[PDB]
């Protein structure tokens, strides 16, 4: 990488980090989405 | 641009690969061994 | 019936072929009754197949004789092309042709040194090895992995050699000879590995013939056959090799054939890379094969070939054929019925192995319990596709 | 065009009969396997010194999936679903929405790992360049879960790996 | 002062076994192109210390014995014995000077059958019996070939002490006139040790399970300690029958170095021997024995016992 | 000299740490493909002898199982047979697809989807097959994951 | 490659082949890592006029 260095994008990571698998810093996943179905929210009004 | 350029032979085609079995014959023959094994059994006697 | 000992490989020693449950009745030393139990590497990979694409499908070829991943693929992409009847192109066929070879020799190897090592000849399975590494460096250099390249394909191949394989190529085929030699100068002529090989597991040609024995199987018992010389494939007919033929179809003829025969690759190997011609390296016809991913980008008609190859699939007309090959272990074949679609109706693998394996009893008869890890050995067993 | 492998006549002379029986008495052809074990050890080792030294790859290798981008910055990926089409181990499972810019960008796109057979078709059948496999190979992880990655993971590989990701490809685009 | 001499005869040779393990770990990576074990320590020098205290933690296998007793004494047999084996060695001196010292060694030997026989019986698995059964018939099958080849060289010596035997190969090595017997000889003690191309234990074990199936790490690590105690002893013991040292009684410690040059080099080619060949089917050892090398061994004794008659070269009795 | 128990503790327990890491004798389920990169790992040019780690270790005397290859539901019961019989300390490395979560015959009939169904595993190595590199660098991992260990320390406290 | 002359003498005398002419490592007689870039060529098909899909 010396003679020939690697395009400079913004985007691109600075600090190189090593497998954090194991430790309070690894990768958990989660669903990306948000909800599907929306439920009806009962009336705070109490009238009967 | 540039005629083609793919992977191919160098002009002349490779040079020549073995392929045949060699095992090199090695030792001396059947009577000389034996000579060799006895004559050291007469020099240990002796 | 003195004792019936079930002899299950469960705990797996370093063979890596698999895992077979054996079921033995043992008068002694001898062994009067074998039955091979088979289930434990079965997958499901027929029915898989009928919900893939034929592209798809591919990868499954891979994973069948794990040690021919090049040759199980060309027998799927013949079968398919041959339905297609389309027609791949010349550099293709022979790059096949020079992979199917690298392949063989791949094979050869781990069936000659794992065989020397279950009967206690640890060493030559080390020396061999650091050549296998140094082939699969060529199956990573084409393809981007190491074993299951993906890299036939029905058509021809996915990319071109990179420049400065063939090169690679040729100085690993120089010096290879030598390296087979120095197998040789520790078995062939070893009375131990002679004793343990020699009028071991005879089989005769007929019965061979009539159990469906198939590659050395056959050739140990002195049956002349082979089908990249009696049905030729690709560029088979273009290249001379000689075909080693046992005499007292033993394990001893069988592992000389073995050794015989990655002489003939190599022999092989030497004229495929002289005679390697220039040109494309699929069918150029793209309601097969994909475009370039720069005609992709620029052409619309490329565009919605590459969309519709890559989602629907091409589409096989309605047909059935029996399509085999001569894969290291034997005779490969797949069985591939198109109902027309883009995603194959059935897919019936026909593995050497299955065969030979079922064979088994006939050989161990009369043997001793320690004979038949070499009966084992010789057949070439792996039970990838033994089961599929 | 055959061969045979083993069908010698021994020859019956004295001379032959005398040197079988030196090899038989003398142990000649087992002294001979001796010398090649023997010429090995003076040979120097084929080991190499991981994790100091590594194995020779190929830009075109294929190993851990990343998400790229533009040189702007904007993702590549435009959730045409045509990785997930091909996947042929249905490692891939993509949703998509209008972006509130309009723009047609996924919301969710997940690999299962564990199901990923690595045949790099995902790759072949992107129009855009988004999804690549990259050149990590060393990503074993302790637990299942860590296996199975969402959209903010293959970006961040994306953005961890971009600099050596990009120089492969232009290393095999042609051939490409 | 006889205590310490005993503990620098134990201790060391409890080390040298441990440093044998290394060195055949490494001595067959060579010979497979590759290293061995180089990471463990500078070129591997702690692998047996991690080896031995890793098996010594390590949980204990269920017993599961049929019998307590026989389960115990099967080790203990077997280490003392192969301790024991060393106390008549001359390097150049014995620590006990035995005037029949290799009719002890001989008959000392002939006890390490019951450490095989014990575990095997003791171990309560049908299989692992026939393991120990068929192992044994190997032991003292070559056992009988070891006590004429041995009897024949002792008719050049003229003694069973084995001080003798230095003195008998002053002038020269007893590996010329016995070339055949030490052939023979050196054959027998792979055999004898159970060593490759004749390790039937090791390689039938899924045929066959092995009688040292059932001893955890720590007892079974102790069967193995006494395997290559046998191992660097019978090679030790070949050099002194076949290759003799000079002693100098000014300078006894040339005669240690020379000595221990010649035990390593042929404990090594042992594992020389085990990197090369195949393993020995059952029936092709038993063959190996009783129809090729007890033929030999039997006209070699009638040689050698008129030998020495017809050249009047009969040895002292003293 | 003074030393408190805490300090005897941690000493001892990275002794047996250093012990158990530094000899690792792999049993080997060679089940299917990626025993075939197992075999690569034990080869000349990567060579885990180097390591400690012996190329073949019985069940009983096995320290840590690698399952290579699909799992079906045949074999099953008989590894989880294996892993009972091996002795404590124990530890399974699951090594590629197949082995991780079924892979690439997960929607099978006959597969066990993931070896985590049967026995606990201590380490993932993705792949199909992982590369012998790559599974050199799981087994790395396992060696620095044993280093982590505690017992003794924990042990002290209860 | 870097063994002495005698260590040389010794492992071709014990082979009985002279081993460093085809000598079991690489060193650099292999393909550079960095090669020029490709031209690969097109295919039969790649034609402007008289190349109607219906013939082929
Ligand atoms: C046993 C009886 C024989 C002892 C021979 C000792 C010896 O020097 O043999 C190696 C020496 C090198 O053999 P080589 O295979 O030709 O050299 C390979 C490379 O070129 C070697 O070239 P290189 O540049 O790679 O050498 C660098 C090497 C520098 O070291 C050496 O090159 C040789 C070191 C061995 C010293 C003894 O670096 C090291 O590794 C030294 C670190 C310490 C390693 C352990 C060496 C000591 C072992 C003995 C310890 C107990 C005493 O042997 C010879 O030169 C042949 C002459 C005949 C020897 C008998
Ligand atoms: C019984 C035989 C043991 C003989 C070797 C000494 C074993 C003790 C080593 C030790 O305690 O320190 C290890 C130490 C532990 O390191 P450390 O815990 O002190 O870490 C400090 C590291 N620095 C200073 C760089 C920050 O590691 C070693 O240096 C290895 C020494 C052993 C080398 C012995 C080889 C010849 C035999
Ligand atoms: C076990 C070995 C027991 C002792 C072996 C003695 C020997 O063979 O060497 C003779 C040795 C060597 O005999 P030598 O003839 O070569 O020399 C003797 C010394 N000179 C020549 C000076 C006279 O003889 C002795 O050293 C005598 C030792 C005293 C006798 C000891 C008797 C009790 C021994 C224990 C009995 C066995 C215990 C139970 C065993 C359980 C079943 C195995
Ligand atoms: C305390 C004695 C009780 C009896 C024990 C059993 C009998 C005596 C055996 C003593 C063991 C001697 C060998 C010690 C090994 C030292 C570790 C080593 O080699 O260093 C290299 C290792 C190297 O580290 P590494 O293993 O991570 O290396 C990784 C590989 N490389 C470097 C190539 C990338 O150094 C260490 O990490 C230290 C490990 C912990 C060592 C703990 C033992 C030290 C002794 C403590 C005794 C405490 C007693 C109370 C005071
Ligand atoms: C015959 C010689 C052969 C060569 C030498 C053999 C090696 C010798 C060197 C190693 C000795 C190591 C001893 C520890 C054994 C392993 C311990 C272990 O693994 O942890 C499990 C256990 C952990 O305890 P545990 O209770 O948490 O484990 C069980 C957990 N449950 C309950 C959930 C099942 O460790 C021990 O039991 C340690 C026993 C005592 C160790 C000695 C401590 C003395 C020092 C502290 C006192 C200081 C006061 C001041
Ligand atoms: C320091 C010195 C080096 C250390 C290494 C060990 C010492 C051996 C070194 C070799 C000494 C030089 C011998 C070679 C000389 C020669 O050229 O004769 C060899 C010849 C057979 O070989 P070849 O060269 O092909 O014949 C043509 C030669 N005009 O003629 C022959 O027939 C001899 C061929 C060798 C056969 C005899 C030696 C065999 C080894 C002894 C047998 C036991 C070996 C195993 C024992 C187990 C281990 C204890
Ligand atoms: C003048 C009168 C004087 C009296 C004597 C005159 C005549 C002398 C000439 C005769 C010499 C006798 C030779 C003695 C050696 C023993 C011979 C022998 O037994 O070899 C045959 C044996 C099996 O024979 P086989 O190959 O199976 O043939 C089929 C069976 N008919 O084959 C085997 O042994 C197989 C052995 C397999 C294990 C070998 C593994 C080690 C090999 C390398 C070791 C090299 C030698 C080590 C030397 C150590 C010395 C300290
Ligand atoms: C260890 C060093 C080994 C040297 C390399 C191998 C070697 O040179 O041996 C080959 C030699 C010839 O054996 P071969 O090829 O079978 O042809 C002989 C024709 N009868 O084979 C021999 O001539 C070796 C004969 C050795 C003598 C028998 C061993 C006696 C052991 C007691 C000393
Ligand atoms: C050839 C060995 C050699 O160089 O000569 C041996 C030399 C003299 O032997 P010495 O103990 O003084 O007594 C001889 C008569 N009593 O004594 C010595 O050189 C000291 C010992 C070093 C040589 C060891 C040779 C051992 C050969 C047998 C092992 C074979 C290893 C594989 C080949
Ligand atoms: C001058 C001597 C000429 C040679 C003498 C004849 C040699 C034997 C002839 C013979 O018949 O050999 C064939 C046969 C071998 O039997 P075998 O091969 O084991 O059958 C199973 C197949 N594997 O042979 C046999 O089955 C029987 C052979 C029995 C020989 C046993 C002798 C053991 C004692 C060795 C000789 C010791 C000296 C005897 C006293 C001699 C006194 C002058
Ligand atoms: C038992 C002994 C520890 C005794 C001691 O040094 O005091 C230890 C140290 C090294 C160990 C050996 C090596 O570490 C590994 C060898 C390889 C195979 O797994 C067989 C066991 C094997 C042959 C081991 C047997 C035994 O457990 C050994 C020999
Ligand atoms: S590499 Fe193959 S299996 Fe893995 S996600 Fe891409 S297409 Fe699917
Ligand atoms: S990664 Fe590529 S193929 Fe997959 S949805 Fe995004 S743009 Fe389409
Ligand atoms: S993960 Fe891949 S290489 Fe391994 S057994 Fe499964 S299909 Fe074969």
């Amino acid at each position: 990488p010396t003679v020939k260095p690697p395009t400079a994008r913004k985007f691109i990571w600075t600090n190189h980090k090593f497998n954090l698998s194991g430790t309070p810093q690894q990768y958990v996943p989660y669903s990306t989405t948000r909800k599907k179905i929306q439920e009806w929210v009962p009336p705070s009004t109490p009238y009967k | 641009a540039s005629k083609v350029k793919q992977d191919m032979p160098p002009v002349g085609g490779y040079g020549p690969i073995d392929y045949k079995r060699n095992l090199p014959r090695r030792g001396l023959s059947g009577y000389s061994m034996f000579a060799v094994g006895i004559g050291a059994l007469l020099f240990g006697y002796w | 019936l003195v004792s019936n000992l079930t002899l299950n490989f469960g705990p797996q020693h370093p063979a890596a072929h698999g895992v077979l449950r054996l079921v033995m009745e043992l008068s002694g030393e001898m062994v009067r009754k074998c039955d091979p139990h088979i289930g434990l590497l079965h997958r499901g990979t027929e029915k898989l197949i009928e919900y893939k694409t034929y592209l798809q499908a591919l990868p499954y070829f891979d994973r069948l004789d794990y040690v021919s991943m090049m040759c199980n693929e060309q027998a799927y992409s013949l079968a398919v092309e041959k339905l297609l009847n389309i027609r791949p192109p010349p550099r293709a066929q022979w790059i096949r042709v020079l992979f199917g070879e690298i392949t063989r020799l791949l094979n050869h190897i781990m069936a000659v040194t794992t065989h020397a090592l279950d009967i206690g000849a640890m060493t030559p399975f080390f020396w061999m090895f650091e050549e296998r590494e140094k082939m699969f460096e060529f199956y990573e250099r084409v393809s981007g992995a190491r074993m299951h390249a993906a890299y036939v394909r029905p058509g021809g191949v996915h990319q071109d050699l990179p420049l400065g394989l063939m090169d690679d190529i040729y100085e690993f085929s120089k010096n290879f000879s030598l390296r087979i030699d120095e197998l040789e100068e520790m078995l062939t002529n070893n009375r131990i590995w002679r004793n343990r090989t020699v009028d071991i597991g005879i089989v005769t040609a007929e019965d061979a013939l009539n159990y469906g024995f198939s590659g050395v199987m056959l050739r140990g018992s002195g049956i002349q056959w082979d089908l990249r010389k009696t049905q030729p494939y690709d560029v088979y007919d273009q290249v001379e090799f000689d075909v080693p033929i046992g005499s007292r179809g033993d394990c001893y003829d069988r592992y000389l054939c073995r050794v015989e025969e990655m002489r003939q690759s190599i022999r092989i190997i030497s004229q495929c890379l002289n005679k390697m011609p220039p040109g494309e390296i699929k069918v150029d016809d793209a309601k097969v094969s994909p475009p370039k991913r720069a005609e992709m980008k620029t052409s619309m008609e490329s565009l919605i070939h590459h969309f519709k190859l890559y989602t629907e699939g091409y589409q096989v007309p309605p047909g059935a054929t029996y399509t085999a090959i001569e894969a290291p272990k034997g005779e490969f074949g797949v069985y591939l019925v198109s109902d027309g679609s883009s995603r194959p109706y059935r897919c019936k693998i026909k593995a050497p192995g299955f065969a030979h394996l079922a064979g088994l009893d006939k050989m161990s008869k009369g043997h001793m319990l320690a004979d038949v890890v070499a009966i084992i050995g010789t057949q070439d067993i792996v039970f990838g596709e033994v089961d599929r | 065009t055959y061969k045979y492998v083993n069908l010698r006549e021994p020859s019956m002379d004295m001379k032959s009969v005398t040197d079988r029986a030196a090899q038989t008495l003398l142990w000649t052809e087992l002294i001979r396997g001796l010398g090649m074990t023997l010429s090995y050890l003076f040979r120097e080792p084929a080991t190499i010194n991981y994790p100091f030294e590594k194995g020779p790859l190929s830009p075109r290798f294929r190993g851990e999936h990343a998400l790229r981008r533009y040189p702007s910055g904007e993702e590549r990926c435009i959730a045409c679903k045509l990785c997930e089409a091909v996947c042929p181990a249905q490692a891939i499972t993509i949703e998509a929405e209008p972006r509130a810019d309009g723009s047609r960008r996924t919301t969710r796109y997940d690999i299962d790992m564990t199901k990923c057979i690595y045949c790099g078709f995902c790759q072949e059948a992107c129009p855009v360049d988004a999804i690549v496999e990259g050149p990590n190979f060393e990503f074993s992880t302790e637990t299942h879960e860590e296996l199975l990655y969402n959209k903010e993971k293959l970006l961040n590989n994306g953005d961890k790996w971009e600099a050596e990701i990009a120089a492969n490809i232009q290393a095999d685009y042609l051939y490409r | 002062m006889f205590m310490i001499n005993i503990l620098m005869l134990i201790i060391p040779i409890l080390l040298a076994v441990a440093f044998l393990t290394l060195v055949e770990r490494k001595v067959l990576g060579y010979m497979q192109l590759r290293k061995g074990p180089n990471v463990v320590g500078p070129y591997g020098l702690l692998q047996p210390i991690a080896d031995a205290i890793k098996l010594f933690i390590k949980e204990p296998l269920r017993p599961a014995t049929s019998s307590a007793s026989m389960f115990i004494l099967a080790p203990i047999m077997a280490l003392g014995l192969a301790l024991t084996m060393w106390i008549p060695l001359p390097m150049p001196y014995p620590l006990i000077n035995m005037n029949l010292g290799v009719l002890f060694m001989l008959a000392m030997s002939s006890l390490a059958v019951y450490s095989i026989l014990w575990s095997g019986w003791a171990s309560n698995s049908k299989y692992a019996l026939i393991g120990a059964l068929r192992a044994v018939a190997q032991t003292i099958s070559y056992e009988v070939t070891l006590a004429i080849i041995l009897l024949s060289v002792l008719l050049m010596s003229g003694s069973f002490t084995l001080s003798t035997l230095i003195t008998t190969q002053e002038q020269m090595w007893l590996i010329l006139p016995a070339w055949p017997l030490a052939m023979m000889w050196f054959i027998s003690t792979l055999a004898e040790t159970n060593r490759a191309p004749f390790d039937l234990t090791e390689g039938e074990s899924e045929l066959v399970s092995g009688f040292n199936v059932e001893y955890a790490a720590g007892p079974f690590a102790l069967f193995f300690m006494a395997e290559y105690a046998n191992i660097i002893m019978m090679n030790i013991f070949t050099a002194i029958l076949f290759l003799g040292t000079s002693h100098n009684p000014h300078m006894p410690e040339l005669y240690t170095i020379n000595f221990t040059i010649k035990s390593l080099l042929l404990t090594m080619s042992f594992l020389w021997i085990r990197a090369s060949y195949p393993r020995f089917r059952y029936d092709q050892l038993m063959h190996l024995l009783w129809k090729n090398f007890l033929p030999l061994t039997l006209a070699l004794c009638m040689w050698h016992v008129s030998l020495p008659i017809l050249t009047s070269g009969i040895p002292p009795q003293t | 000299p003074s030393s408190r128990g805490e300090y005897v503790v941690a000493k001892l327990d990275d002794l047996i740490n250093w012990a158990r890491r530094s000899s690792l004798w792999p049993m080997t389920f060679g089940l299917a493909c990626c025993a075939v990169e197992m075999m690569h790992m034990a080869a000349p040019r990567y060579d885990m002898d180097r390591f400690g780690v012996v190329f073949r270790a019985s069940p009983r005397q096995s320290d840590v199982m690698i399952v290579a290859g699909t799992l079906t539901n045949k074999m099953a019961p008989a590894l989880r047979k294996v892993y009972d019989q091996m002795p404590e300390p124990r530890y399974v490395v699951s090594m590629g697809s197949c082995a991780n979560g079924g892979g690439y015959y997960h929607y099978s009939y006959s597969v066990v989807r993931g070896c985590d169904r049967i026995v606990p595993v201590d380490i993932y190595v993705p792949g199909c097959p992982p590369t012998a590199e790559a599974l050199l660098y799981g087994i790395l991992q396992l060696q620095k994951k044993i280093k982590r260990e505690k017992r003794l320390r924990i042990w002290y406290r209860r | 490659a870097s063994a002495t002359r005698f260590i040389q003498w010794l492992r071709n005398w014990a082979s009985g082949r002279d081993l460093q002419a085809k000598l079991q490592l690489r060193y650099q007689e292999i393909s550079k890592r960095t090669q020029p870039p490709p031209k690969l060529p097109v295919g039969p098909s790649h034609k402007l006029s008289n190349n109607y899909y219906c013939t082929r």
